[PDB]
RNA sequence: UUAGGCGGCCACAGCGGUGGGGUUGCCUCCCGUACCCAUCCCGAACACGGAAGAUAAGCCCACCAGCGUUCCAGGGAGUACUGGAGUGCGCGAGCCUCUGGGAAAUCCGGUUCGCCGCCACC
RNA sequence: GUUUGACUGGGGCGGUACGCGCUCGAAAAGAUAUCGAGCGCGCCCUAUGGUCAUCUCAGCCGGGGACCCGGCGAAGAGUGCAAGAGCAAAAGAUGACUUGACAGUGUUCUUCCCAACGAGGAACGCUGACGCGAAAGCGUGGUCUAGCGAACCAAUUAGCCUGCUUGAUGCGGGCAAUUGAUGACAGAAAAGCUACCCUAGGGAUAACAGAGUCGUCACUCGCAAGAGCACAUAUCGACCGAGUGGCUUGCUACCUCGAUGUCGGUUCCCUCCAUCCUGCCCGUGCAGAAGCGGGCAAGGGUGAGGUUGUUCGCCUAUUA
RNA sequence: UUGAGGCGCCCAAAAUGAUCGGGACUCAAAUCCACCACCGAGACCUGUCCGUACCACUCAUACUGGUAAUCGAGUAGAUUGG
RNA sequence: ACAGCUGGUUCCAAUCGAAACAUGUCGAAGCAUGACCUCCGCCGAGGUAGUCUGUGAGGUAGAGCGACCGAUUGGUCCUGUCAAACUCCAAACUUACAGACGCUGUUUGACGCGGGGAUUCCGGUGCGCGGGGUAAGCCUGUGUACCAGGAGGGGAACAACCCAGAGAUAGGUUAAGGUCCCCAAGUGUGGAUUAAGUGUAAUCCUCUGAAGGUG
């Protein structure tokens, strides 16, 4: 189905699982990246993604831009290179759709968004100075799977 | 203690001294309360009337001051809180009061205890209370014959001090006896 | 719930206390000299009767117990509600 | 609503916050108001006894006589004027 | 003591602030009164801040109006130095005026009506879909401004 | 209050801890079951009677902030949110200005190791 | 001769939101809708009720998933049943006593916010009688909010009133109250067909068409994983994301029920471009020939036939 | 070399005849920041009259005088004089 | 014939002026009882649409959860997220009573009380907050102002958007909005941007334009 339908933020937050059910399961596989026993700190770059408009991505836009996303530095940098990448975000908003007429018009539990505030960060890599533009050039992928626009923020990076 | 929704019980019942259930029904008479408490060595008869910080006493009467009228007997016994009772009962009466509840704190209702001999007394000081005839002791348990007839189980003296070796129940009356006079400074 | 078959309660008479037993109504049968016996011929003849054509109505899923609380030196009885039980056992 | 029950959504204002919890103290549960006095209606979450109708939390009424040891106050719901029978552990005095 | 001026209408205006107008004596659009300065007439104003121009006026400009919008409680009279001083506790307009504004008096304690029936202002207002500070005509004014308004509105 | 009884507010009073305190005084632990009373078994408790001993508990007194809690300062924050107004902006979801209110988390620094009432009493 | 209800994103089918209780919806007083979300009640118990005495629970630790001793333990236990709420020297557990789940008569609130309305319900009094307790006191049922029903008729109960001139006997009329149910739950005893139809009306309400919408459908664009022998980008192209159209479908019920003739076809006229051919172009996995993909472009053209009412589609032979 | 802001451009296909109402406008007749002067209601101010309500006078609800910043729109409907 | 159903019901003016909602109803195209409109009589001094302050009620926004609760990452304590049916917190705000100011009433009698007569119980729109639905000129709430039943001015036309609430007549100044012409008033002033006719379109079924990109 078209993003149209659940990316704007509208209906009351649904999230009860104690009263929900037949929840569709989460399309995301890792929300941890890269060399995840290592430390962000142990990083002198740090590099996020900021969503410009407040909105709701179904998991099938995070799971399909954070895999575009990291697939890339797994490309550029090895599946075994120096970074880390993070989706802080998860997906709580239980989505529904009415497929009758419109009696009986409270819908059937499809899917699951993550609710994220404009400004907000969706995805943080932590990279070394070097591969600090194969990040940038992960994230253009990935914000264009994604509803909003974004800004691909820099946290600690001086190297320029 | 733990954390915010912890409860911490209200002071004096952490304390365990005041047994606040109990004291609700009381306290619904509108009548004040005869607080009677006991102690190792004493025993304690306070009237007690509510007030808008805290309980009110109109009228006390220690085991210990008993013998500021001519008792050089003990002050833990029956003979003892009787009079106590009694004491308490007629400085009461100079106060205005006339009726009040029998408040016997944490102790225990028993048959003839000293708290319902020190309720006893304040009956007879003229004080109305709601009572039980048949729950208070024997005239006689009252005077101190249960003590005297267990010196007389002697072999050695009943008592440290010197008061008297076959001790004087007697001595019970003579104390009474000078309560029931008008002229007594209370 | 049972029932006490002879338990201390009051009665509107005596202004005492007693022993009030435990009797389900046994009713009583059509007169047959009552003034219900004589308008429903009166009430009727060719066609309809409306009160009279009428039938029996059903119930509810539970029958209140209705009952007759008996007296002990007295001998007679009064009537206060029911309760809505399937049953009812009058222990001894 | 869905039900029309006197506690029909009163699950905020019949209860009691944590520390609040467990029985009351009988201070209030014995205080004496004089005939005239306007006191506060309020229900105690830990009183079971003696409540009025929940709908009357918030109300100052003006105590005009009493019944048996609870109290007749009097309010005026929206423009009926009515008499509520509370007892004082439900009752503050205004002011 | 400031100086209240309706400059919008009643329609569609909340009837709870409408009511506050009202009660600030003031009925129609450009009437204006002299309102003291307290916790309950703060209030007030506040709740009519959108509806109003209002600010404190110079004792000079204050003068200049009571002259030409006065009137007594019933009547055409003209509110001039002669008839104030033969009505008033003072002797003139200015010594009325410097009353009002030190918060002595009111116009209706001498037998002023409550209100000051001003004239359109020549040369049109600042707008009424904006406060002041955007540039608009709405809300509390500069002593200056609220006279350039006040003076204007003659 | 050189140790007590009854309380109100019911954690600022909790939790945890340190130090001091008692010859005929107080409160206790304590000593003991002939009686009133007592234990579905126990004088443990309850109840009764009494001082040989003790200040180790309790309790009273002084103090400690590590945990919990109350209030306060500064920072967060006039931020989040918001009552009133706008021919202000935005395709839009939505945002902004003016006016009147105004948090929460958290951090750092103080406070808090109860307050008050009546009665009795070297 | 009549009956055969109502609600309803039209009616029917389905369902019950047709009487009740709880949380949320509900916007921090009160009130608040939808075929709104979660879910219940139509009883059950004579002890599973009442009081008094004694006592403290889940869970965890240590000493000998039964039992026993100790310690931590404000409550996570238990309290009949939904949910929300109340409760710890108790409202929970145990023991014993007890049967107040008693008679009767009221006040108030609720039922029905505001604001009139019955039955039912609750809190709170008084009179009588009881139960427990030393006593204050507690018991008008189960801690609170669901477990409920008019008249007529029948039965039943205490005392009293009364039945046509009159006495006795018999049988009746009545005051007061209990039980038996109407769940469509403020109560009618009660099935269908009508295309043979009929009347009153409705665009208060469906079907064609219009209009709004665009999930559906058609078309595009972004990113470009993947393959294309190597090579993303000759060509194909997933995922996800952004849109346009108003041809399909669905949705809504605004317009029309004192009627806007309903499919397909035919005939005749105008148009759109997202182009099938024709003209001019670009790339090629462009030798040529023949293609494949793309751009500009709506001047012109886009035909005849076999099955089927078919639209669509399948099939034949011609065709630029 | 990189950060930020403004206006604009690409993305951008529909059916009888194109459109900001039209004309047409480009250091504007656009946009943004300021400023000056005007035009423009039945609103506001003002002269006179009318109705209605209230006051004085009055038998009057007939005159006369007075007050209304705080009276003057209205479907169903209630009321009343003609 | 009966109909709760469609149509029609004839002169002037003055005062006030709705309800399209609640409860019950074989009730939903109808009634009845309330709310609300109006008229009459009675009572006789207070009343409370606004604000401020004092004494109270509250768990929505927000926030947060090693504070309950249930969700919801990973690592060898640390680290990553949530809640209409969660809450250690917590507004704005709404709300009871009282005082004060304001306003109002005691010849215009308020507040209140009794009685007669209604109409009404298809509503609609804007805005704020909503719940459902992809959406809707959708369905269904709530507060509020407007249309209905509201002229006049403006918006090209246009119930509800802006100004404005309006006796007659008249002079004047303004409001919204506008000043190149059509068309009353500027081809106004200082300055900058734009080259697309972008634009000359407050709101909107109605005025689109998006992700992405732009030496
Ligand atoms: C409880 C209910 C009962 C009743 O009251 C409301 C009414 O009582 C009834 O209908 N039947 C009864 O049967 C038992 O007692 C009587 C009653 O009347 C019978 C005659 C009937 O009234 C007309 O035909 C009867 C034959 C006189 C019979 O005699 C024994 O109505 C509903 C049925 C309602 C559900
Ligand atoms: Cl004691
Ligand atoms: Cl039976
Ligand atoms: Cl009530
Ligand atoms: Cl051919
Ligand atoms: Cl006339
Ligand atoms: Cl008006
Ligand atoms: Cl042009
Ligand atoms: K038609
Ligand atoms: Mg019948
Ligand atoms: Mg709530
Ligand atoms: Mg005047
Ligand atoms: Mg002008
Ligand atoms: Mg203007
Ligand atoms: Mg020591
Ligand atoms: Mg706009
Ligand atoms: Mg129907
Ligand atoms: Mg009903
Ligand atoms: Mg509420
Ligand atoms: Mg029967
Ligand atoms: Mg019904
Ligand atoms: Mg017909
Ligand atoms: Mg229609
Ligand atoms: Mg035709
Ligand atoms: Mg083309
Ligand atoms: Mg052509
Ligand atoms: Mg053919
Ligand atoms: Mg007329
Ligand atoms: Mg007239
Ligand atoms: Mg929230
Ligand atoms: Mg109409
Ligand atoms: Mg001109
Ligand atoms: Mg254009
Ligand atoms: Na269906
Ligand atoms: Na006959
Ligand atoms: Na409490
Ligand atoms: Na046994
Ligand atoms: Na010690
Ligand atoms: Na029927
Ligand atoms: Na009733
Ligand atoms: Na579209
Ligand atoms: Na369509
Ligand atoms: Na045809
Ligand atoms: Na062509
Ligand atoms: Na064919
Ligand atoms: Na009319
Ligand atoms: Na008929
Ligand atoms: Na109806
Ligand atoms: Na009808
Ligand atoms: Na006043
Ligand atoms: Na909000
Ligand atoms: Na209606
Ligand atoms: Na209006
Ligand atoms: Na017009
Ligand atoms: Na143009
Ligand atoms: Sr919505
Ligand atoms: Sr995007
Ligand atoms: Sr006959
Ligand atoms: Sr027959
Ligand atoms: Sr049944
Ligand atoms: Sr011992
Ligand atoms: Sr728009
Ligand atoms: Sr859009
Ligand atoms: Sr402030
Ligand atoms: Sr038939
Ligand atoms: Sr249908
Ligand atoms: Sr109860
Ligand atoms: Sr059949
Ligand atoms: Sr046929
Ligand atoms: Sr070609
Ligand atoms: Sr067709
Ligand atoms: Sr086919
Ligand atoms: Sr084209
Ligand atoms: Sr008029
Ligand atoms: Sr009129
Ligand atoms: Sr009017
Ligand atoms: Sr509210
Ligand atoms: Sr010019
Ligand atoms: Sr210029
Ligand atoms: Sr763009």
């Amino acid at each position: 189905k078209p993003a149209s339908m659940y990316r704007d933020i509208d209906k009351p937050a649904y999230t009860r699982r104690e009263y929900i059910t037949g929840i569709p399961g989460s399309k995301i596989a890792q929300h941890k990246m890269g060399r995840k026993q290592k430390d962000a700190d142990d990083y002198p770059v740090q590099i996020s993604l900021i969503v410009e408009e407040t909105v709701q991505l179904r998991h099938g836009s995070l799971e399909a831009s954070r895999l575009s996303a990291n697939r890339h530095l797994i490309k550029e940098l090895g599946e075994e290179g120096d970074y880390k990448m993070t989706l802080r975000k998860f997906p709580h908003q239980v989505l529904r759709e009415n497929k009758d007429g419109m009696r009986a018009a409270f819908g059937k539990i499809v899917g699951t968004a993550a609710r994220v505030q404009a400004g907000e960060q969706l995805f943080t890599a932590y990279c070394n100075v070097e591969d600090a533009e194969h990040v940038k050039e992960a994230f253009r992928r990935a914000y264009n799977k994604i509803t909003p626009s974004c800004r691909i923020k820099v946290e600690r990076g001086e190297e320029l | 203690a733990t954390g915010p929704r912890y409860k911490v019980p209200m002071r004096r019942r952490r304390e365990a001294r005041t047994d606040y259930h109990q004291r609700l029904r009381l306290l619904k008479s509108g009548k004040p309360r005869l607080v009677a408490r006991k102690s190792n060595k004493h025993v304690r008869a306070q009237l007690v009337t509510l007030g808008p910080n805290g309980d009110d006493t109109l009228a006390s009467a220690h085991s210990s001051d008993l013998a500021e009228y001519g008792w050089e007997a003990p002050t833990g016994n029956m003979p003892s809180a009787y009079l106590t009772g009694l004491l308490a009962g007629l400085r009461a009466q100079e106060a205005g009061v006339e009726e009040a509840v029998l408040d016997i704190g944490l102790n225990s209702p028993t048959p003839g205890s000293k708290v319902f001999a020190i309720q006893e007394g304040a009956i007879d000081a003229g004080l109305d209370i709601p009572h039980n005839d048949d729950v208070l002791a024997d005239w006689q348990r009252t005077r101190g014959a249960h003590i005297a007839e267990y010196d007389e189980q002697l072999e050695e003296p009943l008592y440290s001090g010197d008061f008297d070796a076959a001790d004087l129940p007697e001595h019970f009356d003579e104390l009474r006896e000078t309560l029931l006079d008008g002229d007594i400074e209370l | 719930m049972q029932m006490p078959r002879r338990f201390n309660t009051y009665c509107p008479h005596c202004n005492e206390h007693q022993e009030h037993e435990v009797e389900k109504v046994r009713s009583g049968r059509q007169t047959g000299m009552k003034w219900i016996d004589r308008q429903r011929e009166r009430n009727s003849g060719i066609g309809n009767d409306g009160k009279f054509s009428k039938v029996p109505g059903g119930d509810k899923p539970t029958k209140k117990t209705d009952l007759k609380y008996r007296c002990g030196e007295c001998g007679k009885a009064h009537l206060r509600e029911g309760w809505r039980a399937g049953r009812l056992e009058f222990q001894e | 609503p869905s039900s029309n029950g006197p506690l029909e959504g009163t699950r905020g204002k019949l209860k009691n916050k944590p520390r609040d919890r467990g029985t009351s103290p009988p201070q209030r549960a014995v205080e004496e108001f004089d005939d005239g006095e306007k006191v506060h209606l309020k229900i105690d979450p830990s009183v079971p006894n003696g409540r009025f109708h929940p709908r009357f939390d918030g109300q100052t009424g003006t105590v005009e006589g009493k019944q048996g040891d609870a109290y007749k106050v009097d309010i005026v719901d929206g423009g009926k004027e009515k008499t509520i029978i509370v007892t004082a552990a439900h009752l503050r005095r205004q002011e | 003591m400031h100086a209240l001026v309706q400059l919008r209408g009643e329609v569609n205006m909340h009837t709870d602030i409408q009511d506050t107008l009202e009660m600030l004596n003031i009925h129609h659009v450009n009437h204006c009164t002299l309102v003291p300065e307290t916790d309950a007439y703060r209030g007030m104003v506040a709740k009519v801040n959108d509806f109003v121009a209002f600010g404190e006026p110079s004792q000079e400009t204050l003068e200049t109006v009571l002259a030409t919008r006065a009137e007594p409680l019933e009547g055409d009279a003209d509110v001039d130095d002669e008839w104030v001083a033969e009505h008033t506790d003072y002797d003139d307009i200015s010594g009325l005026a410097f009353a009002l504004l030190s918060e002595e008096t009111t116009l209706r304690e001498q037998g002023l009506s409550p209100t000051l029936r001003l004239h359109p202002p020549r040369g049109g207002h600042d707008g009424v879909k904006h406060p002041v500070k955007e540039g608009g005509q709405l809300g509390k004014h500069d002593t200056e401004g609220i006279d350039d308004l006040l003076e204007a509105m003659r």
